[PDB]
């Protein structure tokens, strides 16, 4: 006598929002915002370097904690809160720029600057940098006057980059904890260091004085850097208080750098990382960490945005 | 919905319909029976599946760190970075909200559309042999056995066969 | 519109209809009369109201000054800030324009939909007892007094009561 | 005989734009872009500090116009065009960073650095900073040699931050209008000031010379700042030309800072501010000021974007 | 489509229809003939044209260089610029993709709507004088010559003239 | 007997993407992403200045290659890879900020600083800057001691901006390739240059030393700049190693600056430029160059996004 048309329905629908209404109940729906974090750095298949105690900028200068990271190779570089760039206290000028360069480097290759010295000492060492006895930054040389109080000679040292890629060149200016210490190490007088390339132009005069003790030392070293272009030359004209580079650094290729507080895991894979771990998801959005890096779902403020995958639910 | 069938002239859905999304429920001398419609169900499913294929992904766009959680960057540049990041957060949160609301409106209207299309397709099959109830029901005038009901569902129904007796039973 | 009723087969709107959005206008032995439909009007109003509830707000997202109107910031960083701000202005102006255009299209189609649904609902009520004019008018064959018209509006109309005389007056 | 369906309409509709057409007339519509400004800073219910003649950075150093703002507390801080940071002429290094810090500070609390002095004068004063007679920055001390021409002694002064929040530490380097003035105030010789913390490393040598007269003075003071972390120490090693801090500053909590040219009004409330006043609105967009701050509608280029709230208008 | 006419109950389109978008194809004693419908075609064309008028443009918003291709800017600020530019690239690529997908859905549904409206307009003209086939065809019961077919197309058709003979030929 | 409704169709449709499906075939479609570049700078109707060998910053100082660009006027300024800012080697501090200013300047007008000199030489020249014989930056003066080794006198020079717009003021600090050269040119002693305005405060001490030879010279000049506000004064207090400005620069109005490697063409017009040419298009998006400037379609990653301009194509 009659045939009637209809559609399915369920007792327990799922609420979604539309242009016209909040909390419309539909037969089924699915989440578009990722909330689940994996509390590990998911590193399966990636050449990974976990710096631990070594500060990223220490890979260039070489305090004792960075001895095993002087020429690393990596797809993924992990900095840790406990990492330190220094042994004898000090810091890099333009430090974060240099960190950003090294994070993307793919690692570093090192080559000798070819500097030889006469008329001065080359073996400055300190109890702040220990390798079973007093020592110093593995990639640098603390140049001193031949004997106590002696005049450091006016020196010039040159290095040409004969490779096809830019060379990362570092040096340091030593600020003793006192003027008397400055004289004892490098002789009296107002010291000077100039550094120039075809691209670069900058000078340095030391300023000794008492800083509060760090790693048992009241002196400081100002570290500085420049990228030396292929077949360009850097000249160092100095007359004391100069921490000379022993080796130049070259970038190997490409990598990504992260900062994290969680363990590496080679059993999971992911490309979106933050300090608390890895966001593994195919969803378009995430509400886990606005500073996640790599290849990530877009960060949004909402905890949940349900996408309807069914018709409106109309139970009897 | 825009087409006024689902949550419209059709009073409510069927919890017993577990075989498909849209279906037929009949009444005849032989009793009552329920069967799902494959084409309408499949069209709705394929369209929803298509939406998911588009949305459920992230891009191959890599971003690197531009600030530092262990050693804070210089305050001025840090404030520019935060302002930019917060501006992006606002843009994307707005985008996400609107995308899902738009898609959801369309999804509900799309399901309602498929229900309407199925109703009108049946209406055309049964021309003059039946009349619309108004509840999504077609009152058939001639006797329609299970083979007759199955012919309507299977789209093999021949109205000319029954037209005379049905027209007489106006 | 998508449903072809408003600014479609219905020639024009009624300025006299001040009681609702959609309504009935009849002609019978007793004269002419106009009455608004509550359900259709209310469905359209509630949906537009829902849109406004969504759109008419700003976020709790705070932004601070990153430049300075009294003492200009350094030129390089200032130019980065301006470029970023102008880029955001472009994004938001585009977003605003598209949002309102999309919403407006949907709003007009939605109103047209409600008008169509009301028409088809009445059509189903009057099966065989009336025929479509084409101007949004239903020509009724049997005599329909004010109580009969009120029964159509109130959805209490019984077509079987009048079917015989109306069918005879084909 | 017949029943006919219809819809309402008006004589005077409102035009809107759609995806498919410009200027479609609808029964009603409403504006989504705010154009109405309130020409006041609507400050109802907020702890408000209108700096007036006091420059924001003056709250830290204390020129005479900032005497009533040395320890303010605030939810909302208002800078004015007439505000000045200085009395004796000079400026802060990294000035805007410091303004951004202070705008968000919630105000400042001050505590003594605990510096005491011997062998030098502590009461340098100038006609540029008047408090019924010559005076100086209320939070700083102009250290001079005991008598004219006398050698300033090589000095070191230390301050440890024993609080749980970072301390804002300021100092100044005085550049006299001439070398002779520099000798008269601090004795002859090339002067030096070093400043270091565990986080910070920087030096200063003065450069005297004639600058054009500002507030009647051809000399200048370079002001400098650093945030001293909890239980870290700053050491000042100086030998003249040093404007010493008398007090450290601590941030109280949270605030917002604005720049404006209009009066405060405690009869209206709003959270979106710009130089010309307050944007009070629930609309999603505004076309009043692209640099509005606080919690604001998004700035857009369009003057108006009408949202349809009715059906298409079809009059007879 | 949402209206189930194009790629729906109408099996397929006509390659021979080169005169318009929508048209009529008839069968009578005099033979077969094809003619395009101006109003429906023009409504669809004007709406698509309107979309193009909106989209096919760029803004008067000028942007300047903030970095340098010959002499690289400082690395930190350069990285902020690149991050910001890449973020904008992501926003705009997302915007472009979604805009075109939304517009395309609407464009296809809009064309399908116009086809449906034309069908229902004809259905109303021919009340009782014809019946729906289900393939987009109207079976007419009375004899309809070329002048009669032209009257349907031109919207001058008078159903009352033929009603008696057509109703008799139920 | 019957009339049947239908729609048109074609054999060769065009594929588009929708919300619900990829590659839906429609009767017609049109591209929204521009891929066609014009490999020229389309400059019809615009006052155009192609700098060629002249570096943009050279327009201010005036090395020989910039002699014809000392007072240019422009709507569109074109920098070339071969452009150089210098003759005697050196560089500007804050160089890119200054380039951004000059790119938007509309060109420059020059006016004399009105500096006259006594007791010193004014005609320093070099083989690095040749104008049929040794010469120097046309807008600057290399101030030397009257004779070899002689003491340069302590000097002060003042310039007030009496115009309604800010003046661009430049100067240079000369760093000789050696200390002996510094003494020969300016006499012995540690030199000093101070520069101050009501807005600006900064000092300079030279640092001589061997840099690698550029344009045959191991010395360098540090160029510096400031914007001098209307009715403000700049004072230069110097005592050697100072490259003095002969003229101030004033900005003419408005322009846009680009960098390009392709030829100018006055037969085509466009407002969107990149290094490879001009994007001439009315389409909303482009996939040609993410760094295009001017008035441009938005850059997107997709090569093509087809917009449907017809119904779904359903052939028999
Ligand atoms: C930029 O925002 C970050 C957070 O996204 C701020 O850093 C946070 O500071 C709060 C309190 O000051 C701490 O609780 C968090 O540990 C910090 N988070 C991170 C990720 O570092 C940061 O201060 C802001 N930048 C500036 C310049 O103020
Ligand atoms: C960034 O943009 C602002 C405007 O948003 C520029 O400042 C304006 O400059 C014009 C003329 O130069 C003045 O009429 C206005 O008074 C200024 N407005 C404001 C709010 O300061 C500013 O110059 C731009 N920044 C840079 C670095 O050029
Ligand atoms: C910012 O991005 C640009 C490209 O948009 C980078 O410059 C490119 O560098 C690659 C290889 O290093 C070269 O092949 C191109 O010639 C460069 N393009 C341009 C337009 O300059 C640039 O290195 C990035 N910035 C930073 C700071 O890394
Ligand atoms: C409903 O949606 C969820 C996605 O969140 C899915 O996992 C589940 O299989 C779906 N259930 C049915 C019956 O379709
Ligand atoms: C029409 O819209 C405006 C909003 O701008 C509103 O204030 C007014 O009350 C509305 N009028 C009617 C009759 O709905
Ligand atoms: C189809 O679209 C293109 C736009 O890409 C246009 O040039 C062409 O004229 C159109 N053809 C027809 C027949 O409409
Ligand atoms: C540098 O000079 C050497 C000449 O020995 C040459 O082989 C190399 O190609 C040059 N590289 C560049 C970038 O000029
Ligand atoms: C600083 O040292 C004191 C020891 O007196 C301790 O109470 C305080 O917790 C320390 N704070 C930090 C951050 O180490
Ligand atoms: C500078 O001073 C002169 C007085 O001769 C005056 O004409 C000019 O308007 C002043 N300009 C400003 C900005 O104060």
């Amino acid at each position: 006598d009659k045939i009637c048309l209809g559609h399915h329905a369920v007792s327990n629908g799922t609420k979604v929002n539309t242009l016209t209404e909040r909390g419309v109940e539909v037969v089924n729906a699915t989440e578009t915002v990722e909330r689940t974090n994996v509390p590990r750095i998911c590193s399966k298949g990636k050449r990974t370097v976990d710096l631990g105690q070594c500060g990223l900028l220490g890979t260039i200068t070489g305090p004792p904690q960075c001895d095993q990271f002087l020429e690393f190779s990596a797809d993924l570089i992990i900095e840790r809160r406990e990492g330190s760039d220094v042994c004898y206290p000090g810091k890099f000028v333009n430090e974060e720029a240099l960190r950003q360069i090294l994070r993307e480097s793919g690692g570093i290759d090192k080559e000798t600057m070819g500097f030889t010295y006469s008329g001065i000492r080359t073996n400055g060492a300190t109890s702040a940098c220990r390798r079973s006895g007093s020592s110093f930054y593995a990639e640098m040389k603390w140049l001193l006057s031949n004997t106590d109080n002696a005049a450091f000679p006016q020196m010039t040292k040159s290095y040409k980059n004969t490779r096809k890629d830019p060379a990362l060149i570092i040096w340091g200016i030593h600020h003793s904890g006192s003027t008397t210490e400055q004289t004892k190490l490098y002789g009296s007088g107002n010291k000077l260091i100039t550094v120039g390339s075809s691209n670069y132009q900058q000078s340095f005069v030391p300023s000794p004085g008492a800083r509060p003790q760090v790693n048992g030392q009241s002196g400081r070293i100002d570290f500085h850097w420049l990228m030396l272009n292929p077949n360009d030359t850097v000249t160092f004209s100095f007359n004391g208080a100069f921490i000379a580079p022993d080796r130049a650094s070259f970038l190997r290729g490409k990598s990504m750098g992260i900062q994290s507080s969680v363990q590496v895991d080679a059993n999971c894979e992911g490309d979106c990382y933050h300090s608390g771990g890895t966001i593994i998801s195919n969803l378009p959005f995430q509400n886990i960490n606005s500073r996640a890096v790599g290849k990530c779902p877009r960060y949004v403020k909402q905890e949940s945005l349900m996408l309807a995958t069914g018709m409106k639910n109309v139970p009897e | 919905g825009l087409f006024g069938a689902i949550a419209g002239f059709i009073e409510n859905g069927w919890e017993g319909l577990i075989d498909g999304w849209y279906g037929f429920r009949h009444q005849n001398a032989q009793g009552e029976g329920t069967a799902a419609d494959y084409k309408s169900t499949q069209s709705a499913i394929d369209q929803i599946t298509g939406k998911l294929n588009r949305l459920i992904e992230k891009t191959n766009q890599q971003f690197e760190l531009i600030d530092n959680e262990f050693t804070e960057v210089e305050k001025q540049i840090g404030n520019v970075i935060n302002w930019t990041r917060d501006s992006m957060t606002e843009v994307w949160s707005y985008n996400a909200e609107l995308l899902v609301a738009m898609e959801n409106q369309h999804t509900i209207d799309l399901a309602d559309s498929e229900m309407n299309k199925l109703y009108e397709r049946v209406k055309r099959q049964l021309r003059e042999n039946a009349e619309e109830d108004g509840t999504g029901c077609f009152e058939i005038f001639h006797k329609c056995d299970d083979d007759c009901m199955a012919s309507i569902r299977n789209n093999t129904y021949d109205h000319s066969r029954y037209r005379e007796e049905a027209m007489q039973n106006r």
